[PDB]
């Protein structure tokens, strides 16, 4: 599967995480890529968003100054750097790319299979 | 003999409802289609969302939004008066065992005996993405021959959407 | 960076094909979709007004707080982002009138857009659309300083519009074709 998500795991309340992923680009096109979570019982949610030329970067509002989303060109990969990590934002994340820049997931043209983010509840940084 | 003209908007509208709603594997997506039924080939135009449910375990239970026919469709005719209500879209990607019934309940909206469009989403496909069908006696599905067409204006704009 | 208005493919055929419809009248309607970047309008989808010239007075409130309610029950929920309206054989632009019809969008949300379509001159197998915002209070480039000026002159300047379509939609599009 095109995209591959990796990063992620366990980390305390208050703690850092670096999510990468990488595009094999052999199906598809993309000039935007996103992350995008979803926790259990919940809807996907929009996280932040990347254009591939420029890096022009926008952000959903409960993640604006912890969250830095990244790519390198050459390499194909985008990072999502997650710092001043909450229980909340404990969820599946999902990496995603197509043509559109914005928040709405089925806009999106292909998915990675997500990778588990769990913030401690009880455990702090 | 019998044919069905689509306008592509109509299939871009069912693709991107399936879309829009999240529709789960193995799930479907049902809306109403407009047009004209007045002649040999009934000429589909437009096509708006229904709210419908049914239940994956049990194929007899399933809930349409009566109201929300009446509702839509009041508007639609607003905007248009000449694009009937003319029949039923789902997105398949095959006929189901409660379509019969739901055929019948459509009876009630049309002036024709309704058609059943079936939108593959899925892009699973070599060419034209719906499949046409029509309730007969001879009750069953009769398969239907169905060919594209739009005005010029939309034409112009898928065209434009290719090339750009 | 420009700014640029994004249009999806079915909001691009439904106001190609409710201009040719009103045609000779002038028709509206509003656009849905988001806003993201300063320099991004998404517009995902829109709905016709029912015809009463075009103005605030041809917005209906009430058809548009029932189409919304609904369209919401079927997994639309995205805001105005702005409206369109088509004049069948003058060109792209603005009058008094759809200034004044801005500005009331405007009051609404400063990011809202006017997008202006020419339905007859299209099938000259060209799609005749813009998009417009007015504009409210060493190096350059020669071709913005001279926009900017005819746009000061106006009221009002032009955007960017672009198509987008999801890989999905190319596919079914190319087989409808
Ligand atoms: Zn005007």
């Amino acid at each position: 599967v095109q995209l591959q998500e990796s990063g992620g795991g366990l980390v305390p309340a208050g703690g850092s995480l670096r999510l990468s992923c990488v595009d094999s680009g052999r199906t598809f096109s993309s000039t935007v890529m996103a992350w995008f979570r979803q926790a259990p019982g919940k809807e996907r949610e929009f996280v932040a968003t990347i254009r591939w030329s420029g890096g022009n970067t926008y952000y959903a509002d409960s993640v604006k100054g912890r969250f830095t989303i990244s790519r390198d060109n050459a390499r194909n990969t985008v990072y999502l750097q997650m710092n001043s990590l909450k229980p909340e934002d404990t969820a599946v994340y999902y990496c995603a790319g197509g043509t559109y820049y914005g928040t709405l997931s089925y806009k999106y043209d292909f998915w990675g299979r997500g990778t588990q983010v769990t913030v401690s509840s009880h455990h702090h940084h | 003999h019998e044919k069905v003209t689509i306008a592509p908007l109509v299939l871009l509208s069912a693709l991107d409802h399936y879309e829009r709603t999240q529709t789960k594997e193995n799930k479907r997506c049902v809306g109403v289609i407009l047009g004209d039924a007045n002649s040999s080939t009934i000429r589909v135009t437009n096509s708006f969302a229904l709210p419908f449910e049914e239940d994956e375990k049990n194929s007899d239970v399933w809930f349409l939004d009566h109201n929300y026919i009446e509702n839509m469709n009041e508007m639609c005719k607003k905007i248009n008066a000449k694009e009937k209500l003319i029949g039923w879209y789902h997105s398949g990607p095959k006929l189901r065992a409660s379509d019969l019934k739901i055929n019948e309940l459509f009876k009630k909206y049309t002036q024709n005996n309704p058609l059943l469009l079936i939108v593959d989403v899925k892009q699973q496909g070599v060419g034209l993405p719906t499949d046409a069908y029509v309730a007969i006696e001879q009750k069953t599905f009769l398969h239907l021959p169905c060919t594209i067409e739009a005005e010029e204006a939309e034409e112009i704009g898928v065209e434009h959407l290719l090339r750009g | 960076t420009k700014e640029t208005v994004y249009i999806s493919s079915i909001a691009l055929l439904k106001m190609l094909k409710h201009g040719r419809a009103g045609v000779p009248m002038e028709v509206m309607g509003l656009m849905l979709g988001e806003f993201v970047d300063d320099y991004t309008v998404n517009v995902v989808d829109v709905f016709a007004m029912p015809q009463s010239g075009v103005s605030v007075e041809a917005v209906d409130d009430v058809f548009q707080a029932k189409m919304m309610d609904m369209l919401k029950q079927t997994g639309r929920d995205q805001m105005v982002v702005g409206w369109y309206h088509s004049h069948p054989g003058f060109g792209c632009w603005l009058s008094s009138v759809d200034v004044n019809t801005q500005k009331s969008f405007e009051q609404l949300n400063s990011r809202a857009v006017a997008v202006v379509v020419d339905p007859i001159q299209s099938v000259k197998g060209k799609v005749v659309i813009d998009a417009f915002r007015l504009i409210d209070t060493g190096l350059l480039n020669k071709a913005n300083i001279q926009a900017l000026i005819h746009g000061l002159n106006r009221h009002y300047y032009s955007l960017n519009i672009d198509y987008h379509k999801t890989a999905k939609e190319t596919k079914m599009l190319m087989n409808l074709h």
